[PDB]
């Protein structure tokens, strides 16, 4: 089989949950309750659901998650709202405050109160899995939360399991939009965790996803039900070739092989390039050939950086629907044939392609339209590097005068940890300034 | 679960809390009796932040009273929802403290303060979960400044690790129902920025001209600015009671307001406060909030935030509306006025967004500022107290009572100390 | 140009059951990750260990694996290498403040160091090897006899604790801590109240004294040690001194030796038991950090407008022993085996904080 445990930490990770499962149960058929009703309908047993569920003999549907967080707001919201019979009851909460947005307190003092039952937990669902595959790990840079026990949680994954993949779907600070004082700090020491024990990180950015939304679907007003509902699409179209059949199918280990050349160098940009309105579903073609030249543009990308300003070193392009693979090609060589999307020397292939035949599933009361076709592109290139410099920069302006250092030595952290992370990060930005430099 | 015991001290704490707990009790539907005859879910999902249940489907709030004298407790008694709290919980002496901040922190305070930690304790222990505690007093009179200078000293002795608010009314220099503000201003901050971590500073001044220009009351009297101050203390911890898209506890604004441990000083204001003849003349949305709090006018603090630089913000939203809109504004706000804002602090505004809006409004919203005008204050009261002190006008009522004029001196240069540092944030680098 | 604060970094000699149990790998392990080339130039963590060259070629574009560099570059005011011995030490760095204390500037000097750093053997030693205190106050009084005549002086001594921020007197135990308040003389002197203050007549007095006040020291089991100190001990040493032949009168002169052995900073270690630890590590870490930004406010001349003294007591008792009258030296003791190595590291930072020196 081919199961994937899913793991949301913080309030940002539980509610793409949210979205992510409701995107799911949609999918497979499933109702909010857990019961599908094909097998009363049809009479089952012709179904690919593993990937996302498990089957008790009653015909009830559970999901492979583990909702964790230090505050019961957000779970007792999911444990009240429509989706209460979905879900196991263990999802973990801390009965006493949470993080209260420092990378210390959630790492040190009140994460390693909850780290038995999450790790238990854990265990019980791997112990379920015959055939796991990895784990997706959704959290949030700037939290609290998402960044001490999100660390806490990967330091003891990879203790354990190690060989297992594991994926970073994570919540990046912007470059101008932010929602806390403390962010860079919280980002900067989730460095070593996202880059030693994370095998491929996703990030993404509110303010790059608020533009897509304002341009694309044209939501002058979006609130993050959209975000994580794109977030959700992503998800989707990485883990769709896992559970239905497809002319190409790519699996993450192919994924992982094809994306990453060295080990550290990990963190690729998503893109899903024909979101369009119900009102813009029409006049437009949305032919493969579209779709594909959509993703390369630097206003679609959810993070705030230009690809213009860097090297593609690798793409993997995640086909879905009425697709032809000789249609990829065209679009492709089309590609290819652009002098503005630069590729490395030491990368002639470029593209790893994957096609599947199940078309993406629309939400009702969602923004994005009902489309014959669609496409998730993951591209590892170096400008991403940019987005951390700016990162680096804050960073900087505030610890010069060690601006609220004391919360986070009060809550059992050396002041030495600081410097420590930000020469890691700096470290990691001349590895991408020295893949992209051309060969003697 | 993030509970909060409420302490209230002297008259003008007492009036705050009592209308704070009228506020309250509307919010969550609690009646006078003490019975829930609500109509939502979610105002019993958190009902045991602020009140205790009791056998016969009643809640009891987690209020301490205390005083000196038992006129103000008689009359929170004999007001339509003084039968809502504990009459366990009314503690109280005999003989007031004539308005001398000694006899309430020295000899007739300390009396009472044994008994008043007692119930402190006994309200403590029944907490599944502390958030922290909650002091409302006054610091330019008597009995309150100085025995809430005392419970907040003890109670930080054996409860080290829990948030300490505060909201203070300060002196106003044009304002003065007293002749001897100064000396108990001045001893009251001495002992409040050692052993807090918010002090939501307020000013009788800044709330009558809320009154005055903002809601055009043409006869204002201390209802109406327990009403605003009770606004802002429900506004400040509304994430705490109600489900929100970005939540925001008391400890995650002291993480993110305070840089440095002794710059805890903070300008509260509400958002939405219009006559009530003009509410029909403008449309509810977020860019009107925003512009309504970093008003200068709306500060219920007296100072003027253009006189100096934001050091930190945060903006605790309740209603319907799009996150977009929230940080958009921020942003907007932070680089349209870049000249009141820190240069070294690149993100100088928090947001939090509930999804619960106040009874009857269909938006909210709350700011808590941190900047280096509050500094003003104390500079007026070192303007007053030298003034009182350099021929010690009324100096033997305080050493009668056991005082030394060493601890005068101590508090002064503490103050200066407090002033000074915020003064070094203030010029460009 | 002069900078009175400086810094002075020890390097502890391997001890016997350290090399035969690491040195074997070099023939845990014995990496040796302090290397000094220079009385104000040390190497942490750098590149000798000989098969490098197979795994450095990879360092190079063209395997990004190892590609991190942990070599840092470290400048002190003063270093003592593994071969240094006491005597030199206490020449180097607290001698010429026996000058200043007799000058009628005040002089402090402060001893930090993670565990396993040898800061005992530094400040106190052994019998046979003393330290630098007893070497400081000998040569004390060996001045006062030699000064006797035409100068009469008196030495009062005090020894006072810091303990999650509250003072308790060492030397007189069974005090409230409410009643140990600092305070601010008018003559810009500190003299925290109820102190008893103890007037020894010679070394030996003076080596009782402190023995007894660090049997009243605050420690605590449960830790990387069973006795790793929890506090911040102070030691005063006022000399008081007048004229005895010359202008006669009430008028006199007196200054103060302030010694502060500090604790390490804490990291929690996953202290399960954690209770009080943690309080008592916050607020260690806490006065740490005040500390710090003190002293790198002093040396920043931008930055003197204003001085965080206020931020911890250990700062405020310290208010008028830190600034350009009073001279302020500080013994960093640190362990070369790689055993402690993150902690070498950390505090090699806090000793680094007190004066950048980009410019190496
Ligand atoms: C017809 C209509 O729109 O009625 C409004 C109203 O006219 C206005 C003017 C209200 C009104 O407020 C005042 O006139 C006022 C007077 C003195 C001091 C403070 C306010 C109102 O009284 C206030 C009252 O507010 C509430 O109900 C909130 O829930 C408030 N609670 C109470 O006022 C309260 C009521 C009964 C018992 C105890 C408290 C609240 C605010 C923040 C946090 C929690 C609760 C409302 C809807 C109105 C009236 C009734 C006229 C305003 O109220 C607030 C505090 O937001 C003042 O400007 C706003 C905007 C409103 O438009
Ligand atoms: N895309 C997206 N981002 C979110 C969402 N909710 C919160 N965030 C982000 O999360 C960041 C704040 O950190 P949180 O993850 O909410 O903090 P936390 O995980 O709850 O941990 P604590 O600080 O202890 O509460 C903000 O900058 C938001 O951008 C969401 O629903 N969608
Ligand atoms: N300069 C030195 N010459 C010889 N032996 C030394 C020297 N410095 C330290 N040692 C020895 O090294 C060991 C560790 O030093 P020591 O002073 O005991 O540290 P410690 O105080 O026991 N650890 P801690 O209590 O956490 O500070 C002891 O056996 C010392 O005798
Ligand atoms: N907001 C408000 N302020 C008050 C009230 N009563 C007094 N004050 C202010 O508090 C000061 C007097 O303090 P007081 O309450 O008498 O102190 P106490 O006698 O020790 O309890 C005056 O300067 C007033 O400005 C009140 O009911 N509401
Ligand atoms: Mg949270
Ligand atoms: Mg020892």
């Amino acid at each position: 089989m081919r199961e994937c445990i899913s793991i949301h930490v913080g309030q940002a990770g539980v509610q793409i949950g949210n979205a992510c499962w409701e995107l799911y149960c949609l999918e497979h058929g499933i109702q909010p309750d857990g019961q599908m009703p094909s097998d009363k309908t049809i009479g089952g047993g012709d179904d690919s659901f593993n990937t996302f569920f498990s089957e008790t003999g009653a015909g009830k549907h559970v999901p492979r998650a583990v909702f964790v967080d230090l505050e019961p707001t957000v779970i007792d919201e999911v444990r009240t709202g429509t989706y209460r019979q979905l879900f196991h009851p263990e999802q973990l909460i801390t009965g006493k405050e949470d993080a209260a947005n420092n990378y210390a307190r959630g790492h040190y003092t009140i994460g390693k109160e909850i780290i038995d039952l999450v790790l238990d937990r854990i265990r019980k669902l791997a112990d379920q899995c015959t055939g796991l595959q990895g784990f997706l790990v959704f959290h949030s840079f700037g939290g609290g939360t998402g960044s001490g026990f999100t660390s806490l949680l990967m330091e003891r994954l990879s203790v354990d399991y190690g060989k297992k993949s594991k994926l970073e779907f994570s919540i990046y600070p912007a470059p101008q939009v932010s929602t806390a004082v403390v962010e860079p700090y919280n980002s900067i020491l989730t460095t070593h965790t996202t880059l030693e024990h994370s095998d491929c990180a996703f990030m993404v950015d509110n303010e790059a996803i608020y533009d897509i939304c304002r341009r694309n679907l044209d939501i002058e007003r979006p609130t993050y039900t959209n975000l994580n509902r794109l977030i959700s699409q992503i998800v989707s179209s990485i883990t769709a070739s896992l559970r239905f059949d497809g002319a190409l199918n790519v699996d993450l280990t192919e994924f992982q092989t094809n994306l990453v050349p060295y080990p550290r160098i990990h963190f690729p940009l998503a893109t899903y390039a024909p979101v369009i309105s119900a009102e813009k579903a029409y006049h437009e073609q949305l032919s493969v050939a579209e779709i594909t030249n959509a993703c390369f543009e630097p206003a679609n990308q959810m993070v705030k950086c230009d690809p213009r300003h860097g090297k593609y070193m690798a793409c993997c392009l995640l086909y879905r629907g009425d697709v032809v693979p000789k249609d990829v090609n065209a679009a492709i060589a089309t590609i290819k044939t652009k002098r503005s999307i630069q590729f490395v020397d030491w990368c002639p292939t470029g593209f790893k392609v994957g096609i599947n035949y199940q078309p993406p599933t629309v939400v009702p009361g969602g923004d994005l339209a009902k489309v014959q076709r669609a496409v998730c592109m993951l591209s590892n290139t170096t400008a991403i590097a940019e987005a951390w410099a700016r990162l680096d920069h804050k960073f900087d302006l505030m610890y010069a005068k060690r601006a609220f250092v004391h919360w986070y030595v009060g809550e059992g952290m050396e002041e030495g940890e600081f410097s420590e992370a930000r020469e890691d990060m700096a470290a990691l930005e001349k590895d991408y300034e020295e893949v992209g430099v051309d060969s003697v | 679960m993030r509970e909060i015991v409420h302490i209230q001290a002297g008259q003008c704490g007492n009036q705050i809390g009592a209308k704070f707990w009228e506020v309250i009790s509307d919010e969550h539907g609690i009646d006078p009796t003490g019975s829930y005859h609500g109509d939502s879910d979610l105002q019993l999902e958190r009902i045991n932040v602020y009140y205790n249940e009791a056998t016969g489907n009643k809640y009891v709030p987690r209020a301490i009273l205390v005083d000196l004298e038992p006129g103000t407790m008689d009359s929170v008694r004999s007001g339509p929802f003084g039968q809502i709290f504990r009459p366990d919980n009314f503690v109280f002496g005999q003989s007031g403290a004539g308005n001398n901040w000694a006899k309430g922190h020295y000899t007739e305070g300390a009396e009472l303060v044994d008994s008043v930690l007692d119930v402190v304790r006994k309200e403590s222990e029944s907490c599944d979960c502390l958030q922290g505690f909650q002091l409302t007093h006054s610091l330019g009179g008597g009995t309150g400044s100085g025995m809430g200078t005392l419970l907040i000293s003890k109670i930080r002795e054996e409860y080290p690790d829990r948030i300490m608010n505060t909201f203070s009314v300060m002196p106003s220099p044009k304002v003065s129902d007293t002749v001897v503000e100064p000396y108990n201003a001045t001893l009251s901050v001495h002992q409040l920025v050692e052993n807090t971590d918010e002090t939501y500073c307020i000013d009788n001044e800044a709330l009558y001209d809320i009154c005055f220009r903002t809601l055009k009351l043409t006869t204002p009297t201390y209802g109406d600015l327990n009403h605003l101050v009770s606004a802002t203390m429900s506004g400040v911890t509304t994430c705490l009671r109600f489900p929100g898209q970005l939540n925001a506890d008391l400890r995650k604004l002291a993480v993110n307001m305070v840089p440095f441990p002794r710059l805890h000083f903070f300008m509260p204001g509400f958002a939405p406060l219009t006559s009530r003849g003009s509410q029909q003349y403008r449309a509810l949305t977020v860019p009107e909030l925003t512009q309504q709090m970093f008003d200068s006018k709306n500060m219920m603090a007296a100072c003027d935030p253009r006189h100096g630089r934001y050091l930190t913000v945060a903006a605790i939203f309740r209603g319907r509306m799009s996150m977009k809109e929230v940080d958009e504004q921020m942003l907007n706000v932070q680089n349209k006025n870049s000249s009141y804002f820190v240069e070294w602090i690149p993100n100088n505004v928090k947001t939090a967004v509930c999804d619960i809006p106040p009874r009857g409004l269909k938006m909210s919203a709350t700011f808590i500022g941190n900047s280096t005008a509050i500094q003003e204050l104390f500079k007026r009261i070192s303007e007053q107290f030298t003034a009182m002190f350099r021929r010690k006008a009324f100096l033997h009522w305080y050493t009668g009572e056991g005082m030394d004029e060493m601890e005068f001196t101590e508090a002064e240069s503490n103050m200066n100390d407090l002033v000074s540092e915020y003064q070094q944030y203030q010029d460009a680098t | 140009k002069q900078s009175s604060i400086s810094v002075a970094v020890r390097v502890r000699p391997f001890t016997e059951a350290e090399s035969n149990r690491l040195v074997k790998i070099d023939n845990g392990g014995l990496r040796k990750i302090i290397n000094v080339v220079d009385d104000r130039m040390l190497i942490f963590d750098p590149p000798e260990t000989n098969p490098l060259t197979k795994m450095q070629r990879n360092a190079f574009p063209n395997s990004f694996k190892g590609s991190r560099i942990r070599e840092h570059r470290f400048v002190f005011d003063r270093l003592f290498d593994e071969d240094c011995t006491q005597d030199q030490v206490y020449r180097n760095t607290t001698q010429p403040l026996l000058d200043s204390v007799l000058d009628g500037y005040n002089a402090t000097v402060f001893a930090y160091g993670a565990t396993g750093c040898g800061k005992t053997h530094t400040i106190s030693g052994t019998p046979e090897d003393p330290g630098v205190i007893f070497l400081t106050m000998k040569e004390l009084y060996n001045r006062i006899e030699e000064l006797k005549d035409t100068k009469i002086i008196d030495i009062s001594l005090s020894y006072l604790e810091i303990y999650n921020e509250t003072i308790r007197d060492l030397l007189n135990p069974m005090t409230q801590c409410k009643n140990l308040v600092i305070r601010e003389d008018a003559n810009n002197k500190i003299s925290v109240s109820n102190l008893s203050r103890h007037r020894p007549n010679s070394v030996e007095e003076v080596m009782q004294l402190i023995l007894e006040g660090n049997k009243n020291r605050t420690c605590s089991p449960t830790e990387a040690n069973a006795t790793s100190s929890r506090s911040h001990a102070v030691l005063q040493i006022n000399v008081i001194q007048k004229d005895r032949t010359g202008d006669i009168t009430e008028e006199h002169t007196f200054a103060t030796l302030s010694i502060i052995d500090l604790a390490g900073s804490e990291r929690a270690a996953a202290t399960k038991n954690r209770g009080a630890r943690l309080n008592e590590g916050a607020n260690i870490n806490k006065s740490l950090l005040a500390l710090g930004n003190c002293i790198n406010a002093l040396c920043d001349p931008r930055r003197r407008n204003h001085v965080p003294y206020r931020d911890s007591k250990l700062t405020r008792l310290l208010k008028f022993s830190l600034g350009g009258n009073c001279k302020t030296v500080m013994i960093v003791c640190v362990s070369p085996s790689s055993q402690h190595y993150d902690e070498t590291l950390n505090t090699l930072k806090y000793a680094d904080r007190a004066k950048e020196i980009k410019t190496k």
